[PDB]
């Protein structure tokens, strides 16, 4: 929601290679930046299932 | 943040009164909006301490009178704490020297109290 | 060393970081001290 | 008084950077700029006018130091 | 030796203070160092370093030596710092073998380190003045007799005295006096014809100068070892054998040193002659006792000769090894049970043994004996030889046999005892400091009574002391007191095990 | 990130750092390789020399000597990995003067 | 790609671009052309002072759509960020206090870096004056092709924008194009006339 | 009331460079140590004077002017025997809540040392009769932050007679 | 295969064996008495050097009445090196 006015009309819009949450009324952002995994590390990491991570 | 000496030099209430008056006049001559809004506790503590000192008999004092009182009391072998308390309290009565003053035993001698009164009244 | 300056994220000693700058502020070193009355 | 009386390029760069950072923080202008909105241009004008209130504190490697004013140093 | 350093730090903080315990810990950790680097590393004032060094060298805790360029190096003795915990036992044994006069003598010698005979007899008289009453007074004759009796029995020894500087290179004096020691006057007492009477502390020129004495901890250690082996042989065979071995040890005290594999040859005739007359035992019964002690599977004594009738010798190292074995098996039994103690004694008797052989000889079912073996191996009480079939040392193709190393076991047990005493001291100090408010409250409400005890003693100040809020808290005070008492008793009890382990460790050291 | 399709930025390789060192641009290099790439704020305790969080040292169980400090995130990751290897880098802080 | 070489000695940064280059003789040797598309993305944080107040007001009034403008506004008291794409931009423009951080678009006069991926000597990366053009390529004077060792045959070129006044000043002074006309190897000038200029 | 030597690092922003440094330093020091208590020192009141003021550095970071200033400031710390004059700003059954005049409400004298005629029955009764004097006994300090006050002290009330007020 | 435990072991695991009760008698009582007496009497001795109190507030008339006066032992400088004279 909006920290100042309290408007809950926050919309996700794709910026110039940037993801953020912004309200359409006052144009104020509440959360900017997103952390995503890299394919360089994705091929290195091994997947674990709950059928094996529980015994 | 470090402290060098917590008891470097003891001072009476007259120096504190003078410092409070100087800070008050400096603030009223150089008043700032944002500087005040940053910490309003400064004006509060200064005004309240100044009012507390004004309620005391600390008025009508000067550094020359304080120096004369110190030189007069230095001849009665009294310690710094007792003369400091006498200057801060300014006892116009003998009972405050005979009873309220600590370590009255062997120090009254029934004759120096009159001299102490004559010095504190001046 | 410059390597650890780059790693630790501090300005390196070489280059512009060798010397230091001082602001020419209007002041008075060792200002007059308020005299002590009781002491 | 033993170092070079001229003002090097690294000292110029650092002084201009510090002055631009200060002016960007609402510092008082000493050259009375005429329509210069770029703080680096204001720093260049102040360096040309030789009125930068910054004193270079050169440090010798042994520990000794020396102070040099902008007007005292020779610019290029 | 982290546990040793911690115990020494706690003991120094409890006995001498804070500014000196830091210097002591620094000396113990960094070894011998000059005063300058000590003051530099500690980061305190020079005068405090000097005071700490002097108060440490007063109690003979540290020493100083000379080296190249005439520099003085101060080295601390961690063993000497550890031995001062055994002071109550020293006072008890000197009060048991002697009167209370020797008790006070040894107490003053331990609390002061170095003193003269006149000083110690004066202090003993002054302390005993308040003990007795009825207006009579004591002299210095009996105190001097007790002192010389302690001296000839080697309980007290003269401190190393600086030689005559006038005869030894009269001129520029070295930075250190280079204190030396002579075995001639080690137990000799110069004549002090002066006498006097102690004052009752009413509070209303040195003939023995340069001669300082101190309690000989070696004699106390030897006496405690003798008492331990006497108690052991008493619990083994009988009290008569204990008396026989006590007499033979009393005879061997003088003719033997503190470190020797065996004692001097003693014949049965002189032992019988020196035996107390309180026992109606004949020579044949004594010979039977000696020949049955020689056949003991413990090998405490040995024949080692046939001349002079019945010639016999005692085994100090073997007796200490047996005592260490008994202590180790006892602690194993108390920590893991009787079955694990049986397994431990089995694996100790046999030099090497296998798991199946352990189960066969100990008669313990599976899944439990191996568990006890693993629990005992995880505590560094046993070791695996691991004889390999191949230099690869693969576990699948090698044997494993359990073996008890008594030396490493005794060392780790001594370390555990040190850390245990350190933890007990820490708990005592914690309980003391957590209740310091109630302690000060009790002190003030009892000093209201301590004041005006006789002069100006009105009865109106007796019904208001218990009226304070400390009355419901007296149970907490009693619990604190009993806890401190139990902790001190436990520390003193562990001190005997520490002494036994240290004696067993030191006896096998050759210092070569 | 690395790839262009992954919205990745340019990489200041070793040779670019070498050129920036040769130019002597200390502040430019500091802004590029620290401020604009992996800038982060950590908490260090001046007593034990370890890393804290939210102005609190879990090791000493106190917060008097804890102070904030700017650092590249890669350096903090390196310190954490070294601490995992039982190799503890004890950071002894000091005043900027 | 470890921590030392891939994450400490050299690491990736933001506020950078990579584009194809093309010759342009109509620009000074210390100037470089920047496309409008990249200029609308790369932003510089300027602090509001008593001098550039009206310029920043006009930039905010223009918005993130017109080229001269900004994208985000950061207040002084609170650390909140306001996107200029939504809301009445005139209100935020009229409520611009001193010390606010405004992320303005890349405009003319800004000192910007210019670097090629293979860096042999220090002249491979140099600071120039940024200029905007409606085209989509990095254009600069060909006299600087000799230090960059470029040939305009499809080679990509990097461009880094500092986010600090100190870094910008250091780039303009030390890495200035007019101040690095000669190589430190032997003092021979590198930025000089080239083909189609000598003939 | 006693002077304390304090050495502090003061950061003055560049937009205050037009002001005199010896005044901005004092203003910032007064704003930083107003109505605060220094640990094991006492409640500081205000800056008394400035003894030493060395060069004003400028760091490559924020860019503001950093100065290491040596000064003397007044603090309130009795000597365990000083006599003070406080006013009764409340009272509890376990102890009277007397506050120094407009200075600080930190003095809580325990009602367990005067003659046995002390009882507070929650009706604002100071002391059962047979501008109040106060004798400090011991200081005490503590911390505040313990997760991601500090000066009260005890008071002595001996048999001072109190001819003016019971 | 060992099962999974959902709770870590307690900080103080219980053991079926307990410490042997302490030895009693006049010996241990005298041990306690003597140890307490030594702990008490050793603190007031001049060898126990307390930390020098600092930041003295003021000097008062009753200082000489409350001045901590204790006899100071003089170490034998003949046995002590010269580097420890104050
Ligand atoms: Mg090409
Ligand atoms: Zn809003
Ligand atoms: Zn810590």
């Amino acid at each position: 929601r909006c920290p100042d006015c309290g408007s809950t009309e926050l919309v996700e819009d794709s910026h110039y290679s940037q993801s953020q949450l912004v309200c359409s009324d006052c144009g104020c952002v509440v959360t900017e930046g997103v952390l995503t995994t890299t394919f360089s590390d994705e091929g290195n990491l091994r997947e674990v299932t709950y059928s094996r991570s529980t015994g | 943040m470090e402290v060098k000496d917590a008891n470097s030099a003891l001072l009476s209430n007259y120096e504190v009164f003078q410092l409070l008056t100087d800070l008050k006049e400096q603030r009223k001559e150089s008043g700032k909006n944002k500087h005040s809004s940053g910490q309003q506790n400064l004006n509060t503590i200064t005004y309240e301490t100044l009012k507390y000192i004004s309620k005391t008999p600390c008025r009508h004092q000067s550094p020359e009178i304080v120096r004369e009182f110190l030189t007069a009391l230095k001849s009665h072998k009294l310690t710094k704490a007792e003369k400091l308390q006498l200057l801060n309290h300014r006892p116009v009565t003998a009972v405050e020297i005979q009873l309220m003053v600590e370590e009255s035993e062997e120090r009254l001698t029934e004759e120096q109290i009159e001299a102490l009164l004559h010095t504190v009244t001046s | 060393g410059v390597s650890e300056c780059i790693i630790m994220g501090i300005p390196m000693n070489i280059g512009t970081g060798l010397f230091k700058l001082l602001h020419k502020a209007d002041r008075d070193p060792n200002p007059p001290k308020r005299p002590l009355i009781f002491d | 008084r033993i170092t070079t009386p001229y003002m090097t390029k690294y000292e110029r760069a650092r002084v201009l950077g510090t002055r631009a950072l200060q002016i960007a923080m609402c510092a008082p202008v000493m050259v009375e700029l005429e329509g210069e909105t770029d703080p680096l241009l204001i720093a260049m004008k102040e360096l040309k006018a030789r009125k930068i209130p910054i004193i270079i504190r050169r440090y010798l490697p042994d520990g000794s130091y020396e102070d040099w004013g902008v007007d005292e140093l020779i610019i290029t | 030796t982290q546990a040793e350093i911690k115990l020494c730090s706690l003991l120094l903080q409890e006995h001498f203070g804070e500014i000196v315990e830091k210097i002591g810990v620094h000396l113990i950790r960094t070894g011998s160092q000059p005063l300058r680097v000590i003051a530099h590393d500690t980061g305190t004032s020079l005068d405090q370093v000097k005071k700490a060094l002097c108060v440490l060298v007063q109690h003979n805790l540290v020493s100083y030596q000379v080296h190249k360029r005439g520099v003085v190096e101060y080295e601390a003795q961690c063993s000497r710092v550890l031995r001062m915990l055994r002071y109550p036992r020293y006072i008890y044994t000197t009060k048991t073998l002697y009167s209370d006069t020797g008790e006070l003598i040894v107490e003053e010698l331990l609390l002061n380190g170095k003193l003269t005979m006149s000083a110690v007899v004066k202090k003993v008289a002054d302390r005993l003045t308040e003990t007795m009453e009825d207006g009579k007074t004591m002299d210095y004759a009996e105190v001097s007799n007790t002192f010389v009796r302690l001296a000839d029995t080697h309980f007290v020894q003269r401190c190393p005295s600086v030689p005559t500087t006038e005869n030894s290179d009269p001129g520029p004096p070295p930075p250190a006096p280079t204190l030396v020691i002579n075995e001639k006057d080690m137990y000799l007492v110069p004549k002090l014809s002066l006498i006097g009477k102690g004052k009752r502390r009413r509070s209303s020129p040195i003939p023995d100068d340069g001669i300082y004495w101190q309690a000989n901890l070696d004699r106390f250690h030897q006496h405690f070892r003798d008492q331990a082996i006497v108690s052991a042989v008493a619990n083994r065979m009988d009290q008569t054998s204990s008396e026989i071995v006590r007499t033979m040890l009393r005879m061997s005290e003088i003719t033997t040193s503190s470190s020797a594999p065996f004692t001097q040859p003693l014949s049965s005739n002189e032992i019988f002659r020196s035996l107390p007359v309180g026992y109606n035992i004949s020579k044949q019964v004594l010979d039977q006792y000696l020949t049955l002690l020689a056949d003991d599977p413990l090998e405490f004594v040995g024949k080692s000769g046939d001349s002079g009738g019945g010639m016999y010798v005692i085994n100090l190292h073997k007796a200490l090894a047996s005592l260490a074995t008994a202590t180790l098996e006892s602690v194993v039994q108390e920590r893991f049970g009787s079955r694990c103690a049986r397994i431990f004694r089995l694996v100790l008797q046999k030099k090497h043994i296998e798991q199946k052989q352990v189960e066969d000889f100990a008669m313990i079912p599976a899944k439990e004996a191996k568990d006890m073996l693993y629990k005992m191996l995880s505590e560094n009480f046993m070791s695996l030889q691991e004889i390999p079939k191949t230099p690869d040392h693969a576990p699948s193709r090698t044997f494993y046999l359990y073996t008890v190393n008594i030396l490493s076991a005794a060392r780790m047990l001594l370390h555990r005892c040190y850390k245990s005493i350190a933890n007990l001291i820490e708990r005592r100090q914690f309980e003391t400091k957590e209740n310091k408010r109630l302690l000060e409250k009790s002190q003030r409400v009892e000093a209201i009574i301590a004041s005006m005890q006789a002069t100006g003693a009105e009865e109106a100040q007796l019904q208001e002391i218990e009226e304070m809020i400390t009355a419901p808290e007296r149970q907490q005070l009693e619990t604190l007191k009993r806890n401190v008492n139990k902790l001190d008793a436990s520390e003193i009890q562990v001190d005997e095990t520490i002494f036994l382990l240290e004696s067993y460790i030191e006896c096998t050291m050759k210092r070569q | 990130t690395e790839g262009r399709s992954r919205d990745g930025g340019l990489r200041l390789g070793e040779m670019e750092r070498d050129c920036l060192i040769g130019y002597g641009a200390s502040m430019l290099l500091l802004e590029r390789l620290m401020i604009s790439s992996d800038a982060f704020e950590v908490d260090v305790c001046g007593q034990c020399g370890l890393l804290g969080y939210s102005g609190w040292c879990h090791y000493c169980k106190s917060s008097c000597h804890v102070s904030s400090l700017r650092i590249p995130y890669a350096c903090k990751l390196l310190f954490q990995e070294l601490q995992s290897m039982n190799i503890i880098p004890r950071l002894k802080l000091s005043k900027y003067n | 790609q470890g921590r030392f070489r891939g994450n400490l000695s050299g690491k990736r940064v933001d506020f950078s671009g990579r584009t194809v280059i093309s010759p342009d003789p109509n620009l000074r040797i210390d100037e470089v052309a920047v496309p409008v598309h990249v200029a609308k993305i790369l932003t510089f944080p300027e602090k509001v002072n008593k001098a550039n107040i009206n310029f920043l007001r006009k930039l905010v009034q223009n918005g993130p759509e017109v080229h001269p403008g900004a994208n985000f506004i950061q207040q002084r008291h609170t650390q909140m960020k306001r996107f200029l794409k939504y809301g009445n931009r005139e209100k935020m423009a009229q409520e611009l206090k001193y010390g606010d951080i405004v992320e303005r678009h890349l405009i003319d006069g800004d000192v910007v870096l210019f670097n090629r991926q293979p860096s042999l000597h220090k002249l491979s990366i140099m600071a120039h004056l940024a200029r905007v053009k409606p085209h989509r390529t990095f254009r600069f004077n060909e006299c600087v092709c000799t230090p960059y060792n470029a040939d305009f045959d499809g080679d990509e070129m990097n461009l880094h924008l500092p986010q600090t006044e100190e870094a910008k000043a250091e780039a303009l002074v030390l890495m200035g194009t007019k101040a690095n006309l000669v190589t430190p190897r032997n003092g021979e000038p590198l930025i000089a006339a080239i083909q189609d200029f000598l003939t | 009331f006693v002077l304390v030597e304090m050495v502090d690092t003061v950061r003055i922003p560049p937009w205050q460079f037009e002001r005199k440094l010896n005044d901005s330093i004092a203003e910032e020091l007064n704003k930083k140590l107003a109505n605060k208590v220094v640990y094991n020192v006492g409640l500081c009141i205000c800056l008394f004077d400035i003894t030493k003021l060395e060069d004003a550095y400028v760091f490559p970071g924020d860019g503001a002017s950093h100065t290491k200033v040596h000064f003397r400031c007044v603090v309130f710390h009795p000597f365990l025997d000083e006599i003070l004059i406080g006013k009764i700003k409340g009272c509890s059954p376990e102890g009277v809540h007397v506050s120094l005049g407009f200075f600080d409400d930190i003095l809580i004298p325990p009602e367990s040392l005067q003659q046995p005629a002390k009882f507070d029955e929650a009706e604002q009764v100071w002391v059962w009769e047979y501008g109040e004097e106060i004798r400090f006994r011991v200081v005490d300090e503590s911390f505040v932050d313990t997760s991601p006050y500090t000066l009260v002290g005890s008071i002595s009330e001996p048999g001072l007679g109190l001819l003016s007020w019971w | 295969l060992p099962d999974v435990v959902l709770k870590p072991p307690p900080l103080f695991p219980d053991t079926d064996y307990k410490p042997v009760p302490l030895k009693t008698g006049e010996g241990e009582e005298y041990m306690l008495a003597l140890k307490q007496e030594l702990r008490e009497t050793m603190k007031r001795m001049p060898y126990f050097i307390e930390t020098p109190e600092e930041r003295q507030d003021i000097e008062r008339y009753s200082k000489r009445y409350m001045k901590v006066y204790k006899e100071e032992w003089i170490p034998d400088w003949r046995r002590l090196p010269r580097e420890m004279m104050p």
